[PDB]
């Protein structure tokens, strides 16, 4: 069987900006396991339908797993533009596979506020689909050259989501896993 | 769930001689060092001796060296003691099924 | 490292016990409060955790229906509700909270209760 269990019950999600990648080959994929759960708040597919999971196979099974907050995971989608879409995780227009989020603020959010996750703020250009940017270099927002200091015009492109469980429903942590399908059911 | 295989099942090995306990778990994708070892001496509650594959957590002594990433672990005890024989357990917090290993009793000859 | 808990406690088969685990003793930056159970002669098994300052319970697979965490007023002492106790429930429980935030081990540990399902 497939690694599900290894991928949506992990303990460690990484942030966004630095999305982990896990290889699911060889192994039968039951994708029952995925409806009947009770929290899965969002299970959409783009390409297939998710009733017939289970009658295709696929080659390869990417599983991108990332934590954001519930106002950007509509942003997890084929053609949407934002923070997220644009610095942090672009999916290709032609985007075919599912993708699963539901709400984790018991397993995310401290009541004095979790800084362990990261989004980039700033960057040069829009990021290609499937892409990480894992650099950490001072943005220059201005002309000045920033040098590797940052100051005026010159910001860190990483900001903390700053998770609490006093948030609104939007602002709490989601816990997102990007299935890419281009490994049988049964 | 990740199961371990924790083996062997009991030691019996002399005083001032490496005992390597280790602690296998059944994890397609592996564990990546997020593994606790604890010690359970008869009576007391147990005792995190090593947090991660290696390091030790605070008051632990340098006897106890942990090892391993992955899937395949080993803890050995160097030099042991009359007061090392106990019951240790390994424990993935990796995914969400915690699960503890079936513990090894070690014993000093 | 060493949590107050309550004393051990005999109940009769169908009964009700109510186990405390005091953590007032320490500072912890740390949300859950976790609950392990050890049979006589077996190993330990991870009962589940309770959310600190949040209240809510997650249990294990086979500790969920008549297993119940509970927290206090102050969120500091967890108690653990067992219902319809059977004869094989006898076991000692033991309260673990991790030190710090998201490291999901345990370095402070309780004393331990031992409940007794017997006449
Ligand atoms: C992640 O772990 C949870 C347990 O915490 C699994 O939930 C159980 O799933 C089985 C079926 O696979 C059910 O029979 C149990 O009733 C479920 N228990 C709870 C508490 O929900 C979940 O299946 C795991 N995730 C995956 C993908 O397997």
């Amino acid at each position: 069987l497939c690694p599900f269990d290894e991928v949506f019950n992990a303990t460690r999600f990484a942030s966004v900006y630095a999305w982990n990648r896990k290889r699911i080959s060889n192994c039968v994929a039951d994708y029952s396991v995925l409806y009947n759960l009770a929290p899965f708040f969002t299970f959409k597919c783009y390409g297939v339908s998710p009733t017939k999971l289970n009658d295709l196979c696929f080659t390869n099974v990417y599983a991108d797993s990332f934590v954001i907050r519930g106002d950007e995971v509509r942003q997890i989608a084929p053609g949407q533009t934002g923070n997220i879409a644009d610095y942090n995780y672009k999916l290709p227009d032609d985007f075919t596979g599912c993708v699963i989020a539901w709400n984790s603020n018991k397993l995310d959010s401290k009541v004095s506020g979790n800084y362990n996750y990261l989004y980039r703020l700033f960057r040069k250009s829009n990021l290609k689909p499937f892409e990480r940017d894992i650099s950490t270099e001072i943005y220059q927002a201005g002309n000045k050259p920033c040098n590797g200091v940052a100051g005026f015009n010159c910001y860190f492109p990483l900001r903390s989501y700053s998770f609490r469980p006093t948030y609104g429903v939007g602002h709490q942590p989601y816990r997102v896993v990007v299935l890419s399908f281009e490994v049988c059911g049964k | 769930e990740v199961v371990m295989t924790q083996s062997p099942a009991s030691l019996s090995v002399s005083p001032g001689e490496r005992a390597t306990l280790s602690c296998r778990a059944r994890a397609s994708l592996g564990i990546s060092t997020d593994l606790a070892w604890y010690q359970q001496r008869p009576g007391q509650a147990p005792r995190l001796l090593i947090y991660g594959a290696s390091t030790r957590a605070t008051g632990i002594p340098a006897r106890f060296s942990g090892s391993g990433s992955g899937t395949e672990f080993t803890l050995t005890i160097s030099s042991l003691q009359s007061e090392d024989s106990a019951v240790y357990y390994c424990q993935q917090y990796s995914n969400w099924p915690l699960t503890f290993g079936g513990g090894t009793k070690v014993e000093i000859k | 490292v060493q949590l107050a808990q309550s004393g051990s406690e005999l109940r009769k088969p169908g009964a009700s016990v109510k186990v405390s685990c005091d953590t007032s003793g320490h500072s912890f930056t740390s949300n859950a409060i976790h609950w392990v159970r050890q049979a006589p002669g077996q190993g330990l098994e991870w009962m589940g955790w309770i959310n600190t300052d949040t209240g809510t319970p997650t249990y294990a697979q086979g500790f969920t229906g008549r297993f119940v965490f509970s927290l206090d007023t102050s969120a500091r002492t967890a108690y653990l509700q067992i219902s319809s106790l059977k004869a094989d429930d006898t076991a000692v429980f033991y309260c673990a909270r991790e030190r710090d935030y998201s490291d999901y081990f345990f370095d402070y540990w309780g004393q331990g209760t031992l409940v007794t399902v017997s006449s």
